[PDB]
């Protein structure tokens, strides 16, 4: 099989594989597998006020697929970068589910003696350490 | 009594929300004056404070010292010593501590409030537990949407050790009671755990009137399926 | 899918055991949580132990779990072991019930004790091992003899007399020496996994018949696991003994049907894919040798064998070394360009990189060379050294400076062409590999051919550049050991920077360079050299 | 040092399970003088034992007593006075106790164990509170089934005053962790608490699985 | 016919791959003789090349004059003015030309092949879309793999506008036929459009038959009441 | 300017629709009088007065003719010349006209919405071409449902020739931006090819919503 996509905001993974026929070679096979994963139990911001349980969700294939990275190609005798999508507006996209690569955290303000400080949680407890 | 010596830990209040870490070395059991004096191991600006002394239990002199100025090298894992010495010795006292390690971070569950007392209508009991962590010292704090609740309006225990299943832990409670207006009407709540062994210093768990599930409704509509994926 | 260990575990009872699992040294992987579950009949692990403080009632006293960060492994212990504890296991991170996980098999069996009516022998396949056997004094010249216990029957393998069987033929010996010695011994090299069994020696036909039974027992090597990255480099080390010091040597792979395909060979053989990128070293006293490969592909993991015969290839009766090998995917190694094109009479630019930690190194650049075993030359150096051969027309410099070096190479030809290495002095090495090409063209700077001077006389050069290049900064430098340095300021539209040079004596002799740089990435330069007369 | 005379209700354990509770009218503070003199003024069921003395703040002669067989006198509602005598002043010592009213049940709750302990195939963590009760004193014990479990293999807490704004109340919470696959199985699990205000002396709950989870997903691919 | 003047832009294919953004100016229909003047506003390269006094059919004689110049001025918004002097005239004529103003980058578009194109084996067409750019102007290139296939293989259009949703904004096509035995074994092709307005000046889109229509799908959702983490 | 003298075809969009489709001997570039007189070799029996006698651009005096009344019926396909005259060197002049043979039928092909853009919901994208066909001549008309669209609504252009294998034929292109609501309620969409080698001078084809019918989608949820 080829990894086609495998999407972290959404939790999304996409592979296909084909499969001919030695018999009137019209009847071949090309098949799609999507795999998605549904949270239930967090918000539809991130932040912890917010709208209790997401209950709808979207999945748009074109906005799974998306290459939002610059890439190289040689034309004649240089090499070029190009952009490789048309929707990579300029990041405010909402994801369902967390990452596990990445941090996520929050600012509460809370009162120590006879002032008021602004501290930072974590969210994610595990992946937001300095290293 | 028996003259007694010993260091205290800069308490987490501070190492968590402010900037003056104080230690502090303690004296008991003195007999009919204070002449003591005092030393340390590290004087990097150190403006040693002796004070006044005082009365211990049944009656007897108590005088203690703090050393300013003690956040990093703390966190950075340095040592500290103390010695005394009263006009009645030959021999100075020491104590010596650090920065413990072997830590572990806790884990923090919020309960969501029991069924029958829902049914009666006046008011609810929300309650947080954290559990599994190796030194001794915890904050717990509450939440109500984005304000902070006054300490005046819950009540928590104090932090036990729990039954040996491998090594060493603790564990620690607290209970809010909240009206069932502000519960049935869809306001969310928070508790917040700070411990020393976190990342940031601090962590939380929220919960509403939702969770805990019943029969919740899920909709995924799956657009185009077949639509040339680049 | 990243987390890789030992598949199968074996071990017998009483005694300890020490697993080691794999994983990449993300931050997020250091400081999660590791554990060790048990799986059965219901399709879920049950855990035994955990990195968070958690052991489980079978496993009080007896295991432990270790976390070493800065490597990026796991090892667990487990002592007083049973014939309870012969399963299906897991290493993981993080959450049971998700797939970071890797399948490890246990068996124990009962051991040894109270059977000293049959002796045992157990040697590596491939060694040597000898039987000593005792024949009665009431027998001095009556026949020794051995049988082979095959199943239902036993057969004959080796008389007194001279009849060895087929299956035996030149590799087995009976010795009965001097020295008034009245027992015999039975010598066996090469050995096989077709020679286990039970034995059983015997002295005549007669009544006597002083047999004692003996077992054969022939160990498979246990495989070394190895953890490496994708693009990354891989050294194995083979240690065989000074026994086989004058045999050729191999390294195969192992396949699905049985099938070692050979990689490399001491008699001059080499795969077509590994064309470019394996070395194979000389060997030491003791006859240990190692092998480096560079640059590794998704397709280059699996079992890996070395070993020794004549023919230089994996048959039955030599001795071996295994290795296993993993190729992680998750790499950190940065994506680097494999392939440079460049024009007679051009140059070049390669940017070399490393790992940030030991940037106070040495650096230094090889030239691949085949028509051997495999070997790799320098060609320059980071402290002042260069090769003969390319003076004037080989630097080095260390300008970008965060795990990445730059390489010129400019006046090239078609002999050029070919793979080239990049080096450290680091402990941590990985080892990058370039191939430069050479296709047809123009260079883009222009400059005259070789100068003269005359002595006392100012002389000026021109050097002219396409619009291409007009946004980027230009130089003239002159060539030395240590590096060029640049000149200071003669210059004008899209063409002619202008080198001047007002008075001569021969210290202004040597070769000078012409480039653009933009800033920090160097690019295109040219040479030229400056002669002086009288 | 100083010294003060006290004395102290029976205790809570000895009263519901068990039969003979004691009551103790301990003189701290003295140092010396053996010759101490206890003597309860209702003089009447047994016969009041005095004891040697003991160390107490490092130079205390703190001598107690004990008055046995007042256990059902005191669920009555009788009332007590102790004296004693000391070499100093003109005057000896005095002090009171008795039972007092206004008492308040109990309410029990035992709570389910959360989520995300499930996913690590662990122990998991059943919780009992209790909550409004008057007087200070309070048991907790925990079955298994029907069989009982020993007192070292859980955690109670003690019971501190809780932030009412009517009248002064109490809480107490406990906790008790159990193997994944007891839970698993379908066995039960109960909390029992005892007081003075509950006539039964205990009360109790009881948590399991299977008490209450179904959703209702629907799909639409266009 | 009628002397008029005329600037011309630089090419599009010379100023994005390289800097030679060489400007044209022309005038037509000139009186008698070719003894004509030139004058630009910025006189850097005073070698501009006047070429050779050309004609036209019905009666028409051209003069035409070249500002050799490099890319980085043009795109920074400078200005060229053109002059000339021919003699019919008592006054001189002028004519500006700059860098243009209100851009919008392209919508590109890679269509797979038919189906009633793939069952007779023989040849497949693949058609590159790009549409709603604001300059006429726009770059075609193809890719097979990695390599670029030469530019005899293929045939593009021109650029025209197309009807109004308020403002103006053109269109090109562009197709391609390949081997079938090539597009059913699983080889990519790849698209290039370069464009004035686009960040990067160049854009690329891949397809083959794994990213076409499928006929078989599987969908497989999962519920979690775990957490959401997706590891 | 330097004189010529050409000839036309009648147009495609007449031959099969109208009754108007006539044919040219155009005169290009004069400066002279009325010298001309026109003939042409088949003689049916129609009526042949000129076309407009007027000029052209910068200069140049024109005359032309055209036939009026008859439609000229050469599915025959004979030679049908012209031999015109004016009273310069000893040449007058004549022209060519011929019908050529290799005529091809064209493939059209219309193709469905790319899927990126039917997941904005603004305007979708209809794309017909038509290939291989050897005279550069062709008509193409959009459809919707039944009524026809006017000529402003959708572009098309013109008629290229492309590679290929010795045989020479020629490509076109065009497109048409609908609606979604349209797209997704299920109307039917058609484009229509008109050129000279049809049997019925016109190839149609369709499109709408659910018209790729054999993808065999199958749904399953777990827990
Ligand atoms: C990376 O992993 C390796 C293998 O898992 C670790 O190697 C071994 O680690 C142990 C414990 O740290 C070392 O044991 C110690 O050895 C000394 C003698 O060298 C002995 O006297 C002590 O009682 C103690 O057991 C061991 O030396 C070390 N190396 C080998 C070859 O076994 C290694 O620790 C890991 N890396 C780091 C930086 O920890
Ligand atoms: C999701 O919630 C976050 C909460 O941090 C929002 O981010 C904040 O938005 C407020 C709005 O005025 C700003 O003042 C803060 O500076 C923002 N903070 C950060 C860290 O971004 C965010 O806007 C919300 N997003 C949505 C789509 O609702
Ligand atoms: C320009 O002059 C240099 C110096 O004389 C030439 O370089 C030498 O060429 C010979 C001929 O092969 C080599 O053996 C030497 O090793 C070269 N280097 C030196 C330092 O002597 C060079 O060949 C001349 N010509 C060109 C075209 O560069
Ligand atoms: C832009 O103008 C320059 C200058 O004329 C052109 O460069 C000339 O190119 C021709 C053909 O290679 C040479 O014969 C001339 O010698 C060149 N002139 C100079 C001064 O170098 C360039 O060709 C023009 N634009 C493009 C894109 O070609
Ligand atoms: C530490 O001691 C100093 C001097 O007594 C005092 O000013 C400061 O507030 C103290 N910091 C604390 C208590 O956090
Ligand atoms: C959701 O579920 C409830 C109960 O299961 C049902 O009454 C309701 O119709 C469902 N749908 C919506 C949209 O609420
Ligand atoms: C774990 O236990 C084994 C056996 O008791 C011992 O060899 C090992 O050192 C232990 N590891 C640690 C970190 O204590
Ligand atoms: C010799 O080898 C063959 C190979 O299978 C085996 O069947 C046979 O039993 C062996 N005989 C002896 C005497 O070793
Ligand atoms: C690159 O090098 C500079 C200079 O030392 C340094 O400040 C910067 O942090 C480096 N960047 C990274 C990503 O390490
Ligand atoms: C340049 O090279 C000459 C001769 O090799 C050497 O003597 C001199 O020191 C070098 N200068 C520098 C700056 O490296
Ligand atoms: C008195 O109390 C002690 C401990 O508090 C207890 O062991 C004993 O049973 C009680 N009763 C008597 C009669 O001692």
């Amino acid at each position: 099989r080829i990894v086609l996509v495998d999407n972290k905001c959404k939790c999304a993974r996409i592979t296909s594989r084909i499969i001919r026929s030695s018999e009137d070679p019209n009847e071949d096979i090309v098949e799609r597998n999507i795999r998605i994963i549904v949270p239930l139990n967090n918000r539809e911001n991130i932040s912890d006020p917010t709208s209790p349980l997401r209950t709808r969700f979207v999945y748009h294939l074109s906005d799974l697929c998306k290459k939002c990275d610059p890439t190289e190609v040689e034309l004649d005798n240089q090499i070029v970068t190009a952009t490789q999508s048309n929707i990579c507006d300029e990041a405010t996209e909402t994801c369902y589910t967390y990452d596990r690569n990445k941090c996520y955290t929050a600012v509460v303000p809370l009162v120590y003696g006879g002032e008021t400080k602004m501290v930072e949680t974590a969210l994610t407890p595990d992946a937001c350490y300095p290293d | 009594c028996h003259p007694r010596l010993s260091l205290h830990r800069p308490a987490l209040e501070d190492l968590l929300l402010g900037s003056e870490a104080n230690l502090t070395c303690t004296l008991t059991g003195l007999r009919d004056a204070s002449g003591v004096t005092f030393t340390w191991t590290p004087s990097s600006g150190k403006s040693a404070v002796q004070g006044p002394p005082e009365r211990d239990l049944c009656g007897c002199y108590s005088v203690s010292s703090v050393l300013p100025g003690c956040a990093e090298p703390w966190n950075h894992g340095k040592t500290f010593t103390c010695t005394a010495a009263y006009p009645e010795s030959k021999t100075p006292l020491t104590a010596t501590l650090s920065k413990s390690g072997n830590t572990f971070r806790p884990e923090v569950h919020l309960l969501p409030p029991p069924s029958e007392e829902l049914a009666l209508n006046e008011l609810v009991t929300l309650t947080c537990l954290a559990r599994g962590f190796s030194p001794k010292d915890v904050l717990v704090r509450w939440l109500q949407g984005s304000q902070e609740l006054p300490r005046e309006k819950y009540l928590t225990w104090a932090s036990r050790q729990e039954p040996s299943q491998g090594t060493t832990t603790f564990a620690v409670t607290s209970i809010l009671r909240v009206a069932a207006e502000d519960w049935k009407k869809g306001d969310t709540f928070s508790c917040m755990v700070g411990h020393e062994a976190l990342p940031l210093a601090f962590t939380q768990k929220t919960i509403d009137r939702l969770a805990g599930k019943t029969h919740v409704n899920v909709s995924v509509v799956m657009a185009e399926v077949d639509g040339t994926c680049y | 899918s990243p987390i890789f260990g030992p598949e199968e575990v074996n071990s017998v009872e009483g005694n300890s055991v020490s697993i080691t699992c794999y994983y990449p040294p993300t931050s997020v992987n250091r400081h999660t949580r590791k554990y060790w579950c048990r799986q059965g009949a219901r399709g879920g692990c049950i855990t035994l132990i955990s990195s968070e403080g958690y052991v489980s009632s079978k496993y009080a006293g007896r295991a432990n779990l270790t976390n070493f960060p800065e490597n990026g492994t796991f090892v667990v212990n487990i002592a007083q072991l049973s014939q309870d504890d012969s399963g299906r296991y897991k290493c993981g991170l993080g959450i049971n019930s998700r797939g970071l996980s890797f399948d490890v098999s246990l068996e124990v069996s009962q051991g040894p004790g109270l059977l000293n009516d049959t002796k045992v022998y157990t040697v590596d396949l491939g060694r040597t091992v000898t039987i000593n056997c005792p024949f009665k004094t009431e027998n001095a010249q009556k026949r020794k003899s051995l049988y082979k216990q095959i199943g239902l029957y036993p057969v004959l393998v080796i008389d007194s007399s001279g009849y060895v069987n087929p299956n035996y033929t030149g590799r087995i010996r009976l010795d009965i020496q001097g020295t008034g010695q009245l027992l015999f011994s039975v010598v066996i090299n090469q050995l096989r996994l077709s020679d286990a069994g039970q034995y059983l020696c015997q002295a005549g036909d007669d009544s006597n018949s002083n047999k004692k039974n003996a077992d054969l027992q022939v160990l498979k090597p246990e495989p070394e696991l190895v953890y490496e990255d994708l693009r990354g480099s891989v050294t194995f080390h083979c240690a065989l003994g000074p026994e086989v010091a004058n045999v050729a040597k191999f390294l195969c792979r192992q396949s699905s049907g049985e099938n070692c395909d050979v990689v490399v060979n001491t008699l001059g053989k080499r795969a077509p894919a590994f064309e470019g990128r394996i070395l194979l070293n000389p060997q030491d006293k003791d006859g240990s040798f190692s092998v480096v490969i560079t640059g590794l592909r998704k397709e280059d993991a699996g079992r890996y064998l070395c070993g020794a015969h004549s023919d230089g290839q994996l048959q039955e009766g030599s001795p071996i070394q295994a290795w296993q090998l993993f190729v992680n995917e998750e790499s950190t190694i940065p994506r680097s360009p494999t392939v440079v094109k460049g024009v007679a009479g051009g140059s070049v630019a390669v940017l070399c990189p490393y790992n940030r930690k030991e940037s106070k190194s040495i650096k230094y650049w090889c030239l691949w060379e085949g028509a051997q075993n495999g070997r790799c030359p320098l060609l320059v150096d980071s402290e002042g050294w260069v090769k003969a051969q390319y003076e004037g027309r080989l630097s080095l410099l260390e300008e970008p400076g965060n795990g990445t070096f730059t390489v010129i190479l400019n006046q090239l030809t078609s002999r050029d062409a070919g793979f080239y290495w990049c080096l450290t002095n680091g402990d941590t090495l990985w080892r990058t590999t370039v191939e430069i090409k050479i296709i047809e063209g123009e260079p883009n700077l222009k400059v005259p051919g070789n100068v003269t001077a005359v002595l006392g006389e100012t002389l000026k050069v021109p050097c002219h550049f396409p619009c291409k290049f007009s946004s980027y900064e230009k130089y003239w430098c002159k060539w030395n050991n240590t590096g060029c340095q640049a000149l200071p300021s003669c210059d004008e539209n899209s063409r002619l920077v202008s080198l001047t040079l007002n008075l001569v004596t021969r210290a202004d002799e040597g070769w000078y360079w012409c480039g653009v740089k933009q800033g920090h990435f160097y690019g295109e330069t040219a040479a030229v050299y400056v002669a002086v007369e009288e």
